[PDB]
């Protein structure tokens, strides 16, 4: 059913790694829920003032 | 005389500072449950926050409204604070280790608690702000109703001990904590201690959204300090009542084997080590209870007046009378009426 | 199967049109 | 077919009438299980656990003024009047900024400069009327008035918030580099 | 004999400007007389002294949590009078941002509601999501709250280059952010004690009183302008409409909570189907020309001058 | 990340004097590579510690006590 | 002069000292507008029976609960005799509690539309 | 103490109150500095005028200002409160709250971002930090 | 034309989750009730044992 | 109330000041019919001294 | 439903002048009766006789208005004002608008002939 649960590793949010991951999955109400923190290397990068597309934009 | 003075100063300082830091602990814990930080700026890691608020409030002007009985408005917070602090004189941190070793310790606790509704009953009459009056009547009703539940659980526990000395009640629990045979009674004591303290979800007494502020709408400066201090001191004290009635007080585990390994005779080192163990057990129980107060504040919406009155007088009180019937029945069945 | 290897959307091939047609 | 005071679309959808509510006797759960949930507060403990789980997650706070929230090239803060690289002002007193300003914040006067140029002799912005809408910046045909990304200029009296020409030029001189960043970033989109 | 209390203006539930004079016989409200105009500004008198372009920001500040839907209502009125058509991409952007605006408004309403009853935590959790979306507002318009982005003819500026990816990245986790609020609220028996059968409104009285939105859909009537009078790209996207049956506070809460989900669905669809082309109507007699024309072309410079003067 | 280990590791990486400076100005303990310096004298740092949330990866250490 | 009495004396002294510090250090500038009572920012009584009734029924129930203190302090000495007596006492009180419940003591337009054709 | 316990009265009137709430949201957490918004004016130090002040609301604002115990400060937030803002020429709007109450810090913006409001708070604390209390008495 | 415009990926984005995801957790209510009965029974066993031994100590004293 | 119209919801009521007319104000009523998905507008006129019948 | 509030009278335009004067005199009596209530509510410095004097002046101002519709409108507005005062909806600030004379002397120079008006550019 589209819009149903998707696993936590397809969500762009930090989450946990190592032994703490297994601890989290054991102790989570719903193991597929993300933590809310965006992934720093991925989110809002490059910054809006340094987009390469600015130097190619033309009026549509 | 000197030793008495030093003991009282040590105990008083510990209690006052524990109350002061409970406020900071509340803000920080709620903050982390709300994905934020809470006070981390006034003092290192926000450790001086409570003293900052204190000093500010002691420098704040006192406003006495025109229609108010100023004497009553200033003295009501003072008496509620005094009783809230007097309640601490009987709390033991170890066998016989207390300021007041009364054979009527339980009766003293209940009496000084029953002296706790007078701040609410008097401030509404003193403020004369209408919001304060509504809050005061509703609070007086709620507090007395839940004081009934607390007194009834006290009685049920004394059914197992047949003593009004707090240390004895704690000592009888080396066999087992009373929260094991009476887990449902422990749940009710929490739900009722929350209500008797006027904490969320049962904060109808001074709920900002139904009534701006509450009975304290008119309290600025030190009177506000007194209501604040009395409220958090009462939180800790009723957590203490819970601790020694149901969680075994200062009992943690049988450290006889360990002490026989470490030491070979009695010494001030070993007496101090035993004192630290007992006090640490009792303080960790207090900490879990205070954390639970803060947790429940974080998790639930408020009740309405009708809802909580219905709760206490139609769901809780029948169960407690049923337990009044079923505890002595079980003692009688198994021939275990406790001796004096 | 974890967030450290989540695929970078930012480098996916975007759609590209050459001329946009909107009738009057 | 033919409708009278109605239509196919106004006819009730299939299944609009709700099913009758069930009675207590037609319940799947035994009374004992329901009473267990009732007395032990099952969903309240689920709520408490969800709340407790947040306690062990990373908080969102940032430590202002040592860190700052995101800012974009398009951001609209305090105003500043720009110069040409040669250092001649860009504002030519065309007064379009004065005409478009929805708060009537801008007051401008002009006349022939001694060297014949069309320049302003008075350019005021009442920063307490401004709504920081950025129309004045879209309007100006020479990019002379712009809105810096600066938000930290709170004052202790109101008279400091009445910017005259000298103040706005000083702001332009002071913030030119950041203004160039925002311009290089957003000019293709204007 | 009724007892009269002034609920508000200085009261958190009152939102600061609701002087609600109530008359009580004990606990029960006998008559209620809301007094308003503590925030009467004369917006409608002032608009008559403003060009249409100049009058647009008056609407940002009407419902100051739903800015872009206000700009959208005024824009639709003025375009209907102007007999012009918004380009496709512009329509899609206005739909996406109308639903981002709906999500923001519902976060504010639901969380403020729960804070009024006493549930203080969803306030903060939902306010972090509000912060995340106000980042998108600030990135497309330059202001966190009063964007002035949606304008008669389309939108003021095209989207920045990296916005669709960031919106999608946020959309991958908003579902969980909703589930957590629902964990605290939907089944809590205290919440249901505060909301079930409170403020009940019948269908017929809903129609008679002029109520709309959730206040009307809670009473069982399936009416939704997005489905009934398909405006913008609300006909190119797929979504459902939740309808209550008891018309009490609890049904309206359920409705709002499901409108969260439907808005997330629409946002994803527009993220997947955003087309190319112009964002504002391509007649420089209505909307200003791009600045590269305005500085090279005589006609464009004249039209820019006249439009802004 | 709110963990104590993060604070201990940053404090070790940064040195005791800088730890006390940070505890007396910012209140947190941050370890990051210096990027540049103002005309005014403040210093700017960036960090790549993965335990740092979005929007906390750049920060400033003011030159004066009465920072602004 | 044991710790008990000294602590009891000490607490009100601390309260009075904090009050006196406030009186000595804080400014004190009353004026008519400040002295007004606060009701949401601007100047400006029948009750229900259950308000009276909660308070009034508190006293009998409190007395019932506190009448069991002698029992729990003498349970062993009274043996299976006192046991039965206190059961009867409790049941008699439970009857009054039942009366209270069934009378709903503490608790505080559906016509059809008919046209005469 | 005065800077460490910074208690405002919330008095929120319009769109500025939303940025005032976002100050307390997780991202900025005014509480981490010691700011608790308190409903009663009796328990508050600071009044924040956040919103359009109408003629109908002027007496109520002055009343709430009068009922704050001393010492008290006022911060004027937003264009509407500073100078009447976008409704400056309306027939029912006070052209700035300093017609009604004395003001210590003016925060410009419509609405001021949360960071601008926090900067205004820092300015107020800087003013507190340079205040002579007993040194002033010594000068008498 | 359209050069440099923000546009979606050619294959589209992966579907997001938007339906309610509140999975049921916990043993059946009767398991919790049985655990409560076990804990309470054991606690009563120990408590009554302690009461009886305290009585015998009273006899000795 | 008619079956073919059924304009159950009042939407708004307003006036528009026309100073050239003998009757200055024109009062506008907008109605909405959720049954039929249709709207209608009804106008009247009034002056500074002649009233309009209330539809409350 | 939304029910009327305290001292609310439905709007009715009297078809005859006499039926209007009946209501007008009733309203005047209501104002005179309420004067002490106004003096308590709004903490006025001045006396109840001065309130009643002010009311009499207000009613006097329209004593010669002829056209019936204008009288109807004036009566309706007078009743709206009465309801505003008696329900304490009004504050002291707006209430004292009615009373510009009891404030103190504004200054030394209130011009009366052409030379004093001319000196102040108000001629
Ligand atoms: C009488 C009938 C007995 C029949 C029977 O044999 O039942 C077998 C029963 C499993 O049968 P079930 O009821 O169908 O549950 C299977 C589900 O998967 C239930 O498993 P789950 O994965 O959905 O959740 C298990 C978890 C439920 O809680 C959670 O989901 C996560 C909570 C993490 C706790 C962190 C601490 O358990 C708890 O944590 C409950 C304790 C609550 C306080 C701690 O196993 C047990 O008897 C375990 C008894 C433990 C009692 C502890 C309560 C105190
Ligand atoms: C812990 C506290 C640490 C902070 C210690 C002192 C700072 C706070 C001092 C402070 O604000 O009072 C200032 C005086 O200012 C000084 O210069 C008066 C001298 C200051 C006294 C310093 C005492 C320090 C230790 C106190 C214990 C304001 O009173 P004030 O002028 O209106 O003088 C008085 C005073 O407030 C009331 O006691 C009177 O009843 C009233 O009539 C009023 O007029
Ligand atoms: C006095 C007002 C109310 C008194 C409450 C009674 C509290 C109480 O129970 O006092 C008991 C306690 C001594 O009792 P007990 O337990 O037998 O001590 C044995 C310790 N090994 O008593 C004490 O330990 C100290 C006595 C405290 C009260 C003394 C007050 C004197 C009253 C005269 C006031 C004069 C005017
Ligand atoms: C809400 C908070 C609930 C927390 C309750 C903690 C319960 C665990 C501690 C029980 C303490 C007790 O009363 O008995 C413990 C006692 C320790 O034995 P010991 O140290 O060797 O002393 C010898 C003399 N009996 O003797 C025992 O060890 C008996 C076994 C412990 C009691 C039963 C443990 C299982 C039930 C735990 C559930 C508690 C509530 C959930
Ligand atoms: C199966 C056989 C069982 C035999 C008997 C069991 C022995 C006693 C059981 C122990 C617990 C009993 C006390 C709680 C009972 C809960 C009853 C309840 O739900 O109250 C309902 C009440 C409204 O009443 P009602 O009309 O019946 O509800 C239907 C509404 N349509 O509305 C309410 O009052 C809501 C419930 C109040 C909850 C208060 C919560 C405040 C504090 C939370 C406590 C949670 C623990 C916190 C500790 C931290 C966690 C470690
Ligand atoms: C423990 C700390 C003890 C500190 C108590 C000292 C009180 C000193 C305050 C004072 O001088 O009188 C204050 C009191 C205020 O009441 P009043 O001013 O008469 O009316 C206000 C109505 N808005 O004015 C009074 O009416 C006086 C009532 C108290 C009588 C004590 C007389 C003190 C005289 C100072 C020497
Ligand atoms: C148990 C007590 C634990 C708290 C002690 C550490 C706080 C600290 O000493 O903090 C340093 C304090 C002032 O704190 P600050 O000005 O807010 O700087 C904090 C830096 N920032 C960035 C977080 C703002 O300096 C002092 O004068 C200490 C004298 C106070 C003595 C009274 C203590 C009462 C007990
Ligand atoms: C400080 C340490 C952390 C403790 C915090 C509390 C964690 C609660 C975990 C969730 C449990 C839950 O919600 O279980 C839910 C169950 C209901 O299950 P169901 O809906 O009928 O599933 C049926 C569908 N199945 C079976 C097919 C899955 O409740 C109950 O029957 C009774 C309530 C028991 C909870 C008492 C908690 C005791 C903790 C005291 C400390
Ligand atoms: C209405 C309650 C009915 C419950 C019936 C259960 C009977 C089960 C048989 C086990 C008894 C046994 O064998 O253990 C005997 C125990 C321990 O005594 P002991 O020292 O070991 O005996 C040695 C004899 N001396 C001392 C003379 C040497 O005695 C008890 O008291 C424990 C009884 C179990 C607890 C029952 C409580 C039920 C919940 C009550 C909540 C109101
Ligand atoms: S930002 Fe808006 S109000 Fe301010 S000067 Fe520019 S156009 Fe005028
Ligand atoms: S629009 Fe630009 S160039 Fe014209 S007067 Fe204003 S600032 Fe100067
Ligand atoms: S200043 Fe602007 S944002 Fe603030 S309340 Fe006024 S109109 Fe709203």
């Amino acid at each position: 059913l589209p819009g149903g649960p998707v696993p936590v590793f397809k969500k762009y949010t930090v989450g946990s790694k190592g032994i703490w991951e297994k601890l989290r999955v054991l102790l989570a109400i719903a193991p597929n829920r993300s933590t809310g923190n965006p992934i720093v290397p991925l989110y809002r990068v490059p910054t809006p003032g340094s987009r390469p597309e600015a130097n190619v934009y033309q009026d549509p | 005389m000197i030793i008495n003075i030093v003991e009282i100063l040590i105990f008083l300082v510990c209690v006052l500072f524990s109350v002061a830091y409970l406020t900071v602990a509340e803000r920080k814990t709620l903050a982390y449950m709300q994905r934020r930080l809470g006070p981390n700026f006034v003092g290192y890691y926000g450790l001086l926050q409570a003293f900052a608020d204190a000093v500010k409030l002691l420098l704040k002007e006192i406003v006495l409204p025109k229609e108010s009985n100023y004497i009553i408005l200033v003295i009501s917070p003072l008496i509620t604070l005094i009783t809230a602090l007097i309640g601490w004189v009987v709390i033991p941190l170890g066998p016989g280790i207390t300021l007041g070793e009364l054979n009527l310790g339980i009766l003293f606790s209940l009496a000084i608690g029953s002296l706790g509704v007078f701040g609410s009953l008097l401030s509404g009459w003193s403020s004369n702000s209408k919001y304060s009056l509504l809050g005061s009547i509703r609070s007086t009703a709620q507090l007395i109703s839940y004081e009934l539940i607390l007194t009834s659980i006290f009685i049920i526990i004394i059914m197992f001990v047949s003593s009004l000395n707090i240390t004895t009640i704690i000592e009888t629990q080396r066999v087992v904590w009373y929260c094991i045979p009476l887990l449902p009674l422990l749940l009710i004591f929490f739900i009722a201690s929350v209500a008797e303290t006027a904490r969320p979800p049962f904060d109808l007494t001074e709920s900002e959204s139904e009534l701006v502020a509450g009975y304290f709408t008119e309290y600025s400066g030190s009177p506000f300090v007194f209501f604040f201090l009395a409220e958090y001191s009462n939180i800790i004290l009723i957590s203490a009542f819970n601790g020694y009635l149901l969680l075994g007080g200062y009992l943690s585990f049988n450290y006889s084997y360990l002490f026989n390994i470490l030491f070979n005779d009695y010494s001030y080192v070993s007496f101090l080590f035993e004192g630290l163990i007992n006090s640490s057990a009792y303080a960790i129980k207090l900490v879990f209870l205070m954390f639970s107060f803060i947790w429940v504040r974080a998790a639930f919406p408020r009740f309405t007046y009708d809802n909580l009155i219905n709760f206490c007088w139609i769901i809780l009180l029948p169960l407690l009378f049923g337990i009044f019937l079923i505890i002595p029945s079980t003692l009688y069945i198994f021939d275990s009426f406790p001796t004096l | 199967p974890s967030w450290e290897n989540i695929k970078d959307i930012r480098l996916d091939p975007k759609v590209h049109v050459d001329e946009v047609y909107e009738p009057i | 077919n033919i409708y009278a005071g109605g239509s196919a679309a106004a006819a009730p959808p299939a299944g609009f009438r709700i099913h009758r509510p069930a009675t207590w006797e037609e319940s799947e759960e035994g009374a004992l299980s329901k009473a267990t949930k009732y007395f032990l507060l099952a969903e309240m403990f689920r709520g408490l656990y969800v709340v407790l789980e947040q306690f062990f997650r990373a908080p969102y706070t940032i430590y202002y003024p040592f860190e700052k929230g995101p800012v974009s090239p398009r951001f609209r803060g305090e105003h500043a009047l720009r110069r040409y690289p040669s250092g001649e002002e860009r504002c030519i007193a065309c007064k379009l900024c004065e005409a478009i300003c929805p708060a009537l914040a801008i007051t401008i006067d002009a006349e022939e400069r001694i060297d014949g140029s069309r320049r302003t002799t008075k350019y005021d912005i009442d920063m307490t009327k401004c709504i920081y809408c950025g129309y004045c910046q879209e309007s100006c045909p020479v990019d002379a008035i712009v809105e810096t990304p600066n938000v930290e200029y709170a004052t202790e009296t109101r008279e400091e918030l009445l910017y005259n020409k000298e103040k706005l030029l000083a702001n332009g001189d002071k913030w030119e580099l950041e203004l160039q960043y925002a311009l290089d970033a957003d000019a293709p989109y204007r | 004999r009724a007892f009269t209390i002034n609920f508000g203006p200085q009261h958190p539930a009152a939102h600061g400007v609701l002087r609600l004079i109530l008359e009580l016989s004990g606990e029960e409200i006998i008559r209620s007389d809301p007094h308003v105009g503590l925030l009467h500004r004369g917006t409608e008198k002032l608009i008559e002294y403003k060009t249409y372009m100049q009058a647009l920001p008056y609407f940002d500040r009407l419902d100051y949590v739903s800015m872009m839907t206000n700009e959208q209502v005024f824009s639709l009125a003025v375009e209907k009078l102007l007999n012009v058509e918004v380009p496709l991409r512009g329509k899609y952007i206005r739909t996406m941002f109308g639903e981002i605006t709906r999500v923001l408004n519902h976060l504010m309403s639901v969380c403020s509601h729960a804070m009024d009853v006493g549930a203080l935590t969803p306030f903060l959790w939902g306010f972090e999501e509000r912060e995340k979306l106000m980042e998108f507002y600030e990135r497309v318009s330059g202001a966190r709250l009063h964007a002035a982005y949606v304008r008669p003819g389309g939108v003021s500026q095209d989207l920045p280059a990296g916005l669709l990816d960031d919106i999608y990245m946020w959309a991958t986790q908003f579902g969980d952010r909703l589930d957590e609020i629902e964990e605290l609220l939907t089944d809590n028996r205290i919440w249901k004690l505060r909301t079930v059968n409170i403020g009940t409104v019948t269908a017929q009285d809903a129609l008679n009183l002029g109520l709309s939105g959730p206040m009307l859909r809670g009473s069982g009537i399936p009416f939704d302008i997005r489905k009934n009078a398909p405006y913008d790209a609300y006909d190119k996207v797929d979504f459902d409409v939740p309808v209550g049956m008891n018309g009490d506070c609890y049904d309206r809460y359920l409705i709002r909570m499901a409108e969260f989900r439907q808005s997330l669905r629409i946002i994803e669809q527009c993220c997947n189907d955003m087309p190319a082309g112009a964002v504002k109507v391509e007649d420089f007699k209505i909307n200003s020309p791009p600045r590269n024309l305005m500085k090279e072309d005589m006609e464009a410079l004249i039209h820019h001058f006249l439009l802004y003067t | 990340s709110s963990s104590l280990y993060r604070v201990l590791r940053n404090a070790w990486e940064v040195g005791p004097r800088s730890y006390w400076k940070q505890l007396n100005s910012i209140g947190d303990t941050k370890s990051g590579r210096l990027v540049g310096t103002d005309i005014y004298g403040n210093k700017f740092y960036e960090t790549d510690h993965q335990d740092e949330i979005h929007l906390r990866t750049r920060y400033v250490e003011y030159k004066e006590k009465d920072y602004d | 002069m044991n710790t008990f009495i000294i602590f009891i004396i000490l607490i009100p002294i601390v309260g009075f000292a904090l009050l006196a510090v406030n009186i000595l250090l804080a400014v004190y500038k009353p004026y008519n507008e400040k002295l007004g009572a606060f009701e949401c920012g601007l100047t400006s009584l029948a009750f229900n029976a259950a308000f009276i009734l909660v308070a009034i029924l508190f006293l009998p129930f409190d007395l019932e609960i506190s009448t069991l203190l002698p029992y729990v302090m003498s349970i062993y000495l009274v043996s299976n005799y006192g046991f039965t007596i206190v059961l009867l006492f409790l049941l008699i009180l439970i009857i009054g509690f039942v009366y209270e419940i069934n009378t709903n003591a503490l608790k505080i337009n559906t016509d059809s539309l008919i046209y005469k054709l | 103490a005065r800077q460490g316990s910074f208690w405002p009265v919330t008095f929120g009137l319009a769109c500025c109150a939303v940025e005032m709430m976002h100050v307390s949201a997780p991202r900025y957490d005014q509480d981490r500095l010691g700011i608790i918004f308190r409903a009663s004016p009796r328990q508050s130090d600071i009044m924040i005028v956040a919103g359009t002040l109408t003629n109908k609301m002027a007496p109520v604002l002055r009343q709430v200002y009068d009922q704050m115990p001393e010492p008290r400060w006022v911060i004027s937030m937003g264009s509407c409160a500073n100078g009447g803002g976008y409704y400056h020429f309306s027939y029912s709007v006070v052209r700035g709250c300093d017609r009604i109450v004395p003001v210590d810090v003016y925060v410009p913006g419509c609405p001021p971002t949360s960071e601008a409001l926090m900067y205004g708070v820092f300015q107020l604390q800087r003013k507190m930090r340079n205040t002579k209390i007993t040194r002033m008495w010594y000068r008498k | 034309p359209s050069v440099g415009q923000d546009l979606p990926p050619v294959g589209g984005y992966e579907p997001v989750q938007w339906r309610r995801n509140l999975p049921a957790r916990g043993f059946r209510p009767l398991v919790y009730l049985a655990a409560l009965c076990g804990i309470c029974g054991y606690g009563f066993y120990r408590a009554l044992g302690g009461i009886q031994e305290r009585r015998e100590l009273k006899r000795e004293k | 109330d008619n079956t073919s119209t059924q304009y159950k919801s009042i939407i708004d009521i307003t006036a528009v000041d026309y100073p050239s007319r003998e009757n200055r104000f024109e009062v506008v009523y907008n109605f909405l019919s959720v049954r039929h998905n249709s709207r209608i507008r009804l106008k009247t006129y009034a002056t500074e001294v002649t009233p309009v019948p209330s539809i409350t | 439903a939304i029910i009327a509030t305290a001292f609310a009278e439905t709007v009715k335009f009297s078809g005859s002048k006499q039926e209007l004067q009946k209501r007008t005199l009733a309203l005047y009596r209501q104002f005179l009766r309420g004067a002490p209530t106004f003096a308590d509510l709004y903490e006025v410095q001045f006396s109840i006789p001065t309130i009643r004097t002010k009311i009499r002046q207000e009613f006097e101002r329209h004593r010669f208005v002829d056209d019936l519709s204008i009288q109807n409108v004036l009566y309706a507005k007078g009743h709206m004002e009465y309801q505003e005062c008696i329900n304490f909806w009004k504050q002291q600030a707006q209430f004292l608008k009615y009373f510009p004379e009891e404030d103190d002397i504004q200054g030394r120079h209130q011009p009366s002939n052409f030379v004093d008006k001319f000196l102040k550019n108000r001629a």
